[PDB]
């Protein structure tokens, strides 16, 4: 990767200055221009920017720094519907107050009641480039920061020489001090005087660095997009949570049975092992609500298929019927990788709807995951939803596949073994698959379970009946 | 039908939505971006950019994922929307699950997410390892999702995905696992079997943990509903409950299951002792209900059996519990209620109980029940539209210093300062019950 974060020199970057500024009933606005010659340290310095400050509610302040002609990437409205429709707040009626210096350009977010500074870029360069956006805030000595995951570090973030990298990746062992599967650019700032929240609505890769070199600070190193901030005032920890839920939208409600205990394993080789696990829980008087199956159910790890030897439709139906008859539930794994080397419903319908991510030359993008050489759906394609829905409707019907009660989604980063390293280990998809073992040989077909399964049909223990 | 009868009591204030004000940005979208706008600048290095992030996967943005130069429908490039691929698959899968069962809430446990994914999908913390470190950091991670990221249903692989788990670590994980909003044992293909029945100690540790969990299932179901309603979190760091106590600020080896249940697991490998912080408040031991006065100081318990976990009730809260656990949640819903009153320092207690059909996305009938206890009296207000076919069988009041005069339908445990009052109160309408 390198050490760009640690050895970067921004001393030659000129920052910005506000050429003109106007106020509205619930807003502050300013045109920003380079205060000097471009540094172009990590791409091309944008000559001109817009500052947009919306007091949306008394709780939520929107501070947005973007380009002037709406070309820089912004998170689609599709994916993250924005808050503040029909909402506006007179500045003096807001818990948070926005202040700015014109030259050099910096801004402060403060508490309207106490005057306490929550976020302060005073004395720190704004750098806004094609492929690099840098903003740095002062913080109090020994601050208490939470979030900016998904991470596996201390809940209260390290404050000295702490790198926090947000970029979704398949990170086996969920390693500490490394970017993991999810991306949540929200931090809670907890103080004796109250709690507040700082949300960056940016889906680009970024290195956040928290350190106390001279004074305490937090900096964003973002490789694209705009500085799209929501400040939320709390002042209680729950208030910040509630206010952040106004932005994300409140979470969907869960089924009651879902709170029951779930059993899964990667390696459950056939319908016989799944049955035996369920019965062994009941025999040993340990409650079990839901039994799962990983990639083992599939035909040679191909999505929307069943192993016709180890998960044959008839015995798969008998398994799911007995699970349901005992008032238990069944969940199985699905992944985005669609095998393209042989015909299968997901590939065939995939090509027909034409919903696969494509190369410049227009041919479908090639990777390798568990089935072998694979394509990846384009979720932006306007037929991607119908393709996906119809796949589910055709497969999880209790005939072609199991009538599941809930879904497990894995390797949706997306995971692509082929790029180990990029590009494609300097070989073809077919050769990488063979060497890497995608798919591996399933274990030898069994006559049935290794012991009788009390409470399950004869069909799931033919070697014991 | 979809009447949603008796709902809306716990929603937060809907801010003044002046419709003709529209967006302040003056545009037709919240982004201020038209449908052919904000797609990204051209002439960019999309595989290996000029500033490269500390990517653990490798030297490019493409290592162990999809090439970051790929142009998607609408002109979006993977460089920009990569962090949303997890979220957008998850969204598409949710809708697909809804297509095949349109009336049911779709439960989706997904790996990769982005901010806002809470609104349509739940999370598991991916491929951890059967080690004490992954058990330790699990609490940092559930708090991240439930408390910060608005994804309240979250858990790791209980007893660890990779490696071979020991009897002791799995017994420990089984008890801690019982206080995750998502509770799931999962393991790697070359890992030895680690179902709870494989070890007697792990099996009994599970029986203990699942029993407590299932007693509190409606309690956590209510917390997740309130989060669904207002965004108030179903798991709370200690500082969420004690914001003015700096000792709680860095604590990530304890958490609140809902608002009131303090989970203080044994964290140290091959140990039966735990050092844990009790805030300056009244607490009550789980099961016994024995008062424990926290002093805003660390306390040390020794001889914590590998089948056991230290759990306290926070004072000032009413805990609605199923009188018993059961082998299925279908059986659990047929058990009566034990309303456990844990008075605060002011002798008062507050708590809610949400009841519905447990499955439907838009309920026909709901019971949004509020409980208030003060001056020996339990008041039950709210809505009661859901036919539960079960009522309150016991009202337990904790911190009763002395046995009361009358001995009508009341047991007093003098050792544990606990009163139990036998009753038969249906959840069909508001009610008042005198205990003391
Ligand atoms: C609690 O969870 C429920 C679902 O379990 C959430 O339901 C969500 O409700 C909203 C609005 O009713 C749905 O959004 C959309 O509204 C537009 C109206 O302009 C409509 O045309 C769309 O078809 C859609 O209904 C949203 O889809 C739905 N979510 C799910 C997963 O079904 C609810 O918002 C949560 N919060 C509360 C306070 O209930
Ligand atoms: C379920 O439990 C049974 C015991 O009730 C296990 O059966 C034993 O399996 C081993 C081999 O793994 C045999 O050597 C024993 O003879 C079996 N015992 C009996 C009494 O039949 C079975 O393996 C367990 N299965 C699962 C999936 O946990
Ligand atoms: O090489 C990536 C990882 O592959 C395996 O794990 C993946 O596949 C399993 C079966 O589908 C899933 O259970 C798991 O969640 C996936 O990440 C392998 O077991 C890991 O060790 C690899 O790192
Ligand atoms: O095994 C059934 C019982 O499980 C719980 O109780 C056990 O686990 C607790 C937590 O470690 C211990 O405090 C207690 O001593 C154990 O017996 C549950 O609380 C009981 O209601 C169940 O009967
Ligand atoms: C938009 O502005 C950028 C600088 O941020 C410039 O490179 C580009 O050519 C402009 N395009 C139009 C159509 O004005
Ligand atoms: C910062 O911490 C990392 C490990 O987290 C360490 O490798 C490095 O030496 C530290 N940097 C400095 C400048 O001390
Ligand atoms: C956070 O600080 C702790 C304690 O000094 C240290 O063990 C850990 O390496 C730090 N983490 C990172 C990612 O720097
Ligand atoms: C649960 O216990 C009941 C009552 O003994 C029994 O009818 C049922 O089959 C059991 N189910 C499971 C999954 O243990
Ligand atoms: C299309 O371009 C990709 C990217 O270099 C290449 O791997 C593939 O072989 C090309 N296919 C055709 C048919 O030209
Ligand atoms: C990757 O390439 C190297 C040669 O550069 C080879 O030794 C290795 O076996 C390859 N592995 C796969 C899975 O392609
Ligand atoms: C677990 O131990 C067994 C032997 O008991 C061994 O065959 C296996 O390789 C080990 N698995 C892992 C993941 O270390
Ligand atoms: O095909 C499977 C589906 O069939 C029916 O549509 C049922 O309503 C649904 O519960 C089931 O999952
Ligand atoms: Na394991």
């Amino acid at each position: 990767p390198g050490d760009d974060l640690y050895v970067k020199d921004l001393s030659g970057c000129p920052g910005y200055k506000a050429t003109k500024h106007w106020q509205t009933r619930s807003g502050f606005y300013a045109d920003l221009t380079l205060a000097g010659p471009a540094c172009n340290v990590f791409g091309t310095d944008l000559p001109d920017l817009k500052l947009e400050v919306e007091y949306q509610t008394s709780d939520r302040l929107h501070v947005k720094i973007l380009d002037t002609n709406n070309t820089v990437y912004q998170v689609p409205d599709s994916v993250f519907p924005r808050p503040g429709f029909g909402e506006w707040c007179s500045p003096k009626d807001s818990k948070l107050k926005f202040d700015f210096q014109a030259d050099p350009f910096s801004f402060t977010v403060s508490r309207t009641d106490t005057g306490e500074v929550l976020f302060d870029t005073t004395g720190n360069k704004l750098v806004f480039e094609s492929q690099y956006v840098y903003l740095k805030t002062h913080l109090p000595q020994n601050p208490h920061l939470y979030g900016l995951g998904e991470h596996s570090d201390a809940f209260m973030l390290n404050t000295t020489n702490y790198t926090r990298t947000i970029y979704t990746r398949d990170a086996y062992g969920t390693p500490q001090g490394e970017n993991l599967y999810g991306a949540h650019p929200i931090y809670f700032d907890h103080r004796q005087t109250g709690t507040h929240g700082v949300f960056l609505l940016n889906s680009n890769g970024m290195d956040i660095f928290i350190d106390n070199n001279a004074t305490q600070y937090l900096e964003y190193n973002i490789i694209g997009g705009v500085l799209d901030f929501y400040f939320i005032a709390g002042p209680s920890p729950r208030d910040v949570a509630i206010q952040y839920a106004e932005i994300t939208q409140t979470p969907l409600m869960t089924p009651y049975w879902g709170l029951g205990y779930h059993q899964c394993k990667y390696g459950y080789q056939d319908v016989y092992e799944v049955a035996a696990v369920v019965a062994n829980y009941s025999t040993n008087n340990i409650p079990l609500e839901t039994i799962w199956t990983d990639i083992d159910y599939m035909d040679r790890r191909r999505i929307f298929t069943i192993d016709p030897e180890r998960f044959p439709a008839n015995l798969y139906k008998d398994l799911v019927d007995t699970i349901h008859a005992r008032d238990q539930h069944y969940i199985v794994m699905v992944d985005p990788a669609v095998y393209y080397k042989e015909s299968n419903p997901a590939l065939d319908e995939g090509l027909r709807y034409d919903i696969f991510m494509k190369e410049n030359n227009g041919s479908e993008y090639q990777g390798v995951v568990w089935a072998g050489p694979s394509h990846f759906p384009d979720w932006f394609h306007p037929d991607s939803q119908q393709y996906w829905s119809e796949q589910f409707l055709a497969f999880f019907d209790g005939t072609n596949g199991p009538d599941i009660d809930a879904l497990w989604i894995d390797m949706n980063e997306p995971a692509n073994f082929y790029n180990r390293p990029y590009p494609g280990n300097n070989t073809t998809p077919e050769n990488f698959a063979e060497v890497d073992g995608d798919p591996p040989a399933a274990p030898a077909v069994r006559d049935g379970p290794d012991a009788p399964i009390p409470g399950f049909p004869a069909s799931l223990q033919p070697n014991w009946v | 039908s979809r009447r949603n009868l008796g709902a809306g009591h716990w929603k937060s204030p809907k801010g003044k939505v002046d419709p003709r004000a529209g967006w302040q940005n003056g545009k037709q979208t919240g982004s201020g971006c038209g449908p052919n706008e904000c797609k990204g600048l051209p002439n960019r290095h999309l595989i290996r950019p000029p500033y490269m992030i500390q990517n653990g996967a490798g030297p490019t943005l493409a290592d162990s994922t999809a090439d970051t130069d790929l142009v998607q429908s609408g002109g979006y490039v993977q460089y920009d929307t990569h962090n949303l691929y997890g979220a957008m698959m998850s969204s598409h899968s949710h809708n697909a699950m809804r297509a095949r069962r349109p009336d049911d809430r779709a439960l989706v446990i997904t790996r990769s997410t982005f901010a806002g994914s809470g609104k349509d999908v739940s999370h598991w913390l991916g491929d951890n390892v059967s080690g004490w470190l992954w058990y330790q950091l699990s609490i940092s991670q559930i708090l991240q999702f439930a408390s910060l990221y608005q994804i309240p249903v979250v858990g790791p692989d209980v007893c660890g995905f990779g490696g071979n788990v020991t009897e002791t670590l799995c017994a420990r994980w089984a008890t801690l696992g019982s206080f995750y909003t998502f509770f799931r044992n999962h393991a790697e293909i070359y890992a030895n079997p680690q179902e709870f029945y494989r070890w007697p100690t792990v099996a009994q540790a599970a029986r203990n943990g699942i029993s407590i969990r299932y007693q509190l299932l409606d309690y956590i179901y209510t917390a997740i509903y309130k989060q669904n309603q207002t965004g108030t979190p179903a798991l709370n760091p200690l500082f969420f409950n004690y914001p003015n106590d700096p000792n709680t600020y860095p604590i990530d080896l304890q958490f609140f299951y809902g608002d009131g249940i303090l989970v203080s697991p044994v964290t140290e490998e091959n140990s039966t002792s735990v050092t844990f912080y009790l805030p300056d408040d009244i607490f009550y031991e789980w099961g016994t209900g024995k008062p424990v006065r926290g002093q805003g100081e660390y306390v040390s318990l020794d001889n914590i059996d590998y089948t056991d976990i230290t759990i306290h009730y926070k004072g000032g809260i009413v805990y609605p519990q199923r009188i018993e656990s059961a082998n299925t949640t279908t059986a659990l819903r047929q058990k009566g209620f034990n309303i456990v009153v844990a008075p605060g320092l002011d002798g008062r207690a507050e708590g809610s109980l949400y009841l519905d059909d447990g499955v439907s996305v838009v309920q026909d009938t709901v019971s949004e029940i509020d409980f208030v206890y003060e001056n020996g009296k339990l008041t039950m207000t709210g809505s009661f539209e859901y036919e539960a076919g079960v009522g309150i069988e016991t009202i337990t009041v904790l911190g009763v210093e002395s046995k009361p005069e009358g001995d009508e339908d009341v047991e007093y445990d003098a050792e544990n300062k606990k009163l139990v009052k036998h009753v038969d109160v249906p959840l069909t309408g508001e009610n008042e019950i005198t205990i003391l």
